[PDB]
DNA sequence: TCGCGAGCCAGGCCTGAGAATCCGGTGCCGAGGCCGCTCAATTGGTCGTAGACAGCTCTAGCACCGCTTAAACGCACGTACGCGCTGTCCCCCGCGTTTTAACCGCCAAGGGGATTACTCCCTAGTCTCCAGGCACGTGTCAGATATATACATCCAGGCCTTGTGTCGCGAAATTC
DNA sequence: GAATTTCGCGACACAAGGCCTGGATGTATATATCTGACACGTGCCTGGAGACTAGGGAGTAATCCCCTTGGCGGTTAAAACGCGGGGGACAGCGCGTACGTGCGTTTAAGCGGTGCTAGAGCTGTCTACGACCAATTGAGCGGCCTCGGCACCGGATTCTCAGGCCTGGCTCGCGA
């Protein structure tokens, strides 16, 4: 269901993690996002509540941004509501 | 006035029918039906009657027009 | 206090119910729906009484096998309450 | 590396190619004698006009297919796509056939 | 793993509360009988014809034969779905209390159903005429059949990605 | 403080899911051929059509009365509402067996031709049989009465669902 890194990330505040240490974010899509300017969490986190909590904006904007697919978007949106559902 | 046709009333005639356990949606369901058939049946018991140049529709067309549709009704014959 | 558990009141009810034969909608009730429904194709209508007395008993007796058929549906899905699907698929079945 | 369809997609094709065409589905000479099989029970010795077996065929055939249609209906109901004999049993106790 | 304390659940004994049933009594109104009538069934005769019977024609239903191949059959194999089971939750059911309008008897009015008489025009019946439509023969093009071709689609293989496990080696703890 | 060794880091590797790409397949599409079934022309003859008549069926008014609508006052039985709860609906997961899929083999269905004769079909005769009408009378319908089978009511007696309590075995858990 859900990955252990996804349960590590929603557990506890981001505070100051890596943009790699998102669920469904590798090595080269956090090197992408990092390049685009989005080089902290908090960053990806204050651009998915600009769009509102859409799924389908979300989504959308992270795959033109660095070309993520249906699975990594899915997994990032998900770990990022359940941490607005879990602190915010 | 289908509203007439009380809740406990169906709840009874579903009883009457070997049934156990009613849901809650069927009450509005079977005001349907019943307002369809008593349409379907008033229909041709009118039909009849205005044939006849009556202004009173008597039991014999309320029969007939049952038996057209196959629900023959004894009883009342007539 | 002392209180059946639900299921057994049903039973009772339906043997009272196959044992007698009384009408089982209260008769002015059903009588006004009769004119408001015959209002709409002739003005000026009065209804013998009898004839509204057979038309009681015909809707009672097909509501009656509708929800025998419908009982029959419901028990065929593994189920002892009736739906609105099992009304919709008896009626469809049987050529309405 | 076979070809070789996954089970449901060849009974799709069969219901499409079988719901386009119109021809008789069952094979001539059995239904022949089975007709004169049965008719023998009553009087013996009858003679059957070819025209007169062609129409007791479509009439079984179409008899069949709309059994086989509210016998789905019924087993769609029960939340499965197998049909079975209780399926075909209530389709039939509740048309009134018995 | 056993001894032993303690509690949880399974099943039977027993009772109670409520329902169904059996028994008796009263009364009541509907079924069964009796009389008057009247008209529908009966009987007898006549007569026109529906169809029973005999006979001939000729069509198609039956039986048979042989050949070809479309389809049924048997087998093996994979997988997907029907059945079993469990856990969740919510929503009909059982009951008590309040409300309301159905039911019952009575009234009265008159709308209209049913009956009868008179009238007239609509239709069955017959005759005479004639052409609209049926059976037959003859032509031609719409669809059957084939052929190839182009393309949509299904399903598998290939490559990118993330996630994860793991071991040699860095970083730190421990003892001499 | 040094050597060593255990825990954590990055390279190495692997596994699962998704996206890209292509072949085999079936479906759609265009082009050609051909043949038999539909469309058309024609003779005739039987059924449709026009005229005219007689009479009976339906229209329409007049009239009676019955029974349907409306309204009212009491009285309840029954509907309406709410709430606690427990059992049923529903989703989810796992399995195994049973049904779909495909391939080689048999088999019998289907197509063709022939032979024939039993029976459908059509026609001719004429006799038994059913319509029709007049007279008649007794079977059956309308109305009145009565009395007893049954509805109604009360009152017992047995039956049935439920549960509460006790007995019994089972299970859980800490230490030797």
């Amino acid at each position: 269901t859900t990955s252990q890194k996804h349960r590590d990330f929603v557990a506890e505040p981001m505070g100051e993690k890596p943009v790699g240490s998102l669920a469904g974010i590798g090595e080269v899509l956090g090197k992408k996002l990092e390049e685009r300017g989005f080089d902290k969490a908090y960053v990806v986190l204050g651009q998915f509540l600009v769009l509102k909590k859409d799924e389908d904006l979300f989504r959308e904007w992270l795959k033109d941004t660095c070309g993520a697919n249906a699975k990594q978007s899915r997994d990032c949106f998900g770990c990022l509501r359940e941490w607005c559902d879990a602190f915010l | 006035n289908i509203q007439g046709i009380t809740k406990p009333a169906i709840r009874r005639l579903a009883r009457r029918g070997g049934v156990k356990r009613i849901s809650g949606l069927i009450y509005e369901e079977t005001r349907g039906v019943l307002k369809v058939f008593l349409e379907n049946v008033i229909r041709d018991a009118v039909t009849y009657t205005e044939h006849a140049k009556r202004k009173t529709v008597t039991a014999m067309d309320v029969v007939y027009a049952l038996k057209r549709q196959g629900r023959t009704l004894y009883g009342f014959g007539g | 206090p002392h209180r059946y558990r639900p299921g057994t009141v049903a039973l009772r009810e339906i043997r009272r119910y196959q044992k007698s034969t009384e009408l089982l909608i209260r008769k002015l009730p059903f009588q006004r729906l009769v004119r408001e429904i015959a209002q709409d194709f002739k003005t000026d209508l009065r209804f013998q009484s009898s004839a509204v007395m057979a038309l009681q008993e015909a809707c009672e007796a097909y509501l009656v096998g509708l929800f025998e058929d419908t009982n029959l549906c419901a028990i065929h899905a593994k189920r002892v309450t009736i739906m609105p699907k099992d009304i919709q698929l008896a009626r469809r079945i049987r050529g309405e």
